[PDB]
RNA sequence: CGAGAGGUACUUUUCUUUUCUUUCUUCUUCGG
């Protein structure tokens, strides 16, 4: 079900403090598949700090036994988004309701990803 | 000196700080800014009950 | 390890030198702060998003580097993040022996065959800064 | 019915990125 699964780690805070009360665009570089992100994390609520590592799963369903629209509860930053540019060394733009990503890594490890799909984000810090 | 009421004490038989009448806060975030000034984010945190009145 | 000269990458814009001083003197040691600087793109009312701090030893320099590392510098609800400099903010050398100080400091030439020494001028309480890096 | 007085009534009505430069003292190029 999940065709999306790494070990991130962080490199960068946009605004880089602790009570600014605001949204963090995380910069994130991967191990072993040498992908860039970016991501909107609210860090008031779910604290990330420079440093930790964190894995990551990007699923189009939760319940793991088909219906596309006994759930995954084995992470804890569990989002909702869809994908409205493939613009392509290729890169996703996934919108979170308004909060913004960018999954840019090599053109063979993001291909089944289609166009204006609705996909989750799935997150846990080991 | 930082709260407006009396919510926080000192202890003189341990030299540290207390919570003394807790339902005197007014919930006038004075404390909370002071202990960010200080450079202590998560020193002080205070939440209201949902179910308690 | 060659210089000891530490620029800080996000300082507040609200702040003056001797917060920041203050602050690494909280954290760190006492008086174990040379240097601090912050440029200024007007003539003294407008401070940039970087400085410059310079210490007195390596040890120091590598447990502000160690704490900036593990995030635990948080001045006014900011992460200070130290990264390395260009040159020192005053070409001294970080020796405690290297400088010589209040030493006597004659010239002159070898006057006759043998090794003598013929002195024109005498200079008295003079400095002795022997910078290995920049090699003069 | 005309004159004289005081009063309500135009309020900001167009400032632009808030990120713009000081890490400086550095090989002229060709042929006899």
């Amino acid at each position: 079900i999940i065709m999306f699964e790494d070990i991130f780690v962080v490199d960068k805070l946009d605004p880089d403090g602790k009570k600014f009360d605001k949204v963090t665009r995380v910069e994130a570089r991967s191990h072993n598949l040498e992908m860039f992100m970016h991501l909107d994390v609210n860090t008031e609520v779910y604290p990330l700090a420079v440093g930790d590592k964190f894995t990551l799963a990007m699923a189009p369903t939760l319940n793991l036994d088909g219906t596309p629209d006994t759930l995954a509860d084995k992470y804890e930053y569990i989002m909702h988004g869809k994908l409205y540019k493939i613009s392509e060394k290729a890169e996703l733009y996934v919108s979170f309701g308004g909060l913004l990503m960018l999954l840019q890594g090599d053109p063979a490890h993001i291909s089944h990803f289609e166009l204006d799909q609705r996909l989750f984000l799935l997150m846990r810090k080991l | 000196e930082s709260s407006p009421t009396k919510v926080f004490g000192m202890d003189p038989v341990t030299r540290q700080v207390v919570v003394v009448d807790p339902e005197a806060y007014t919930y006038d975030e004075e404390v909370i800014k002071k202990a960010e000034a200080m450079g202590k984010p998560g020193l002080i945190e205070i939440s209201p009950k949902d179910d308690s009145f | 390890t060659n210089r000891s000269t530490v620029k800080i990458s996000n300082v507040p814009q609200t702040i003056v030198a001797d917060e920041l001083l203050r602050f690494l003197e909280l954290h760190l040691g006492e008086d174990t702060v040379f240097a601090l600087e912050i440029p200024t793109t007007r003539d003294n009312w407008k401070p940039r998003d970087f400085a410059r701090v310079q210490f007195t030893t390596l040890e120091v320099k590598s447990r502000a580097q160690l704490l900036s590392s593990q995030s635990k510098l948080l001045f006014k609800t900011h992460n200070l993040r130290l990264s390395e400099a260009y040159d020192d903010i005053i070409p001294r050398p970080v020796d405690p022996r290297k400088r010589l100080d209040d030493i006597v400091l004659t010239v002159g030439f070898p006057e006759s065959d043998e090794k003598r020494f013929c002195a024109l001028e005498k200079w008295d309480g003079v400095r002795c800064w022997i910078l290995t890096e920049k090699r003069r």
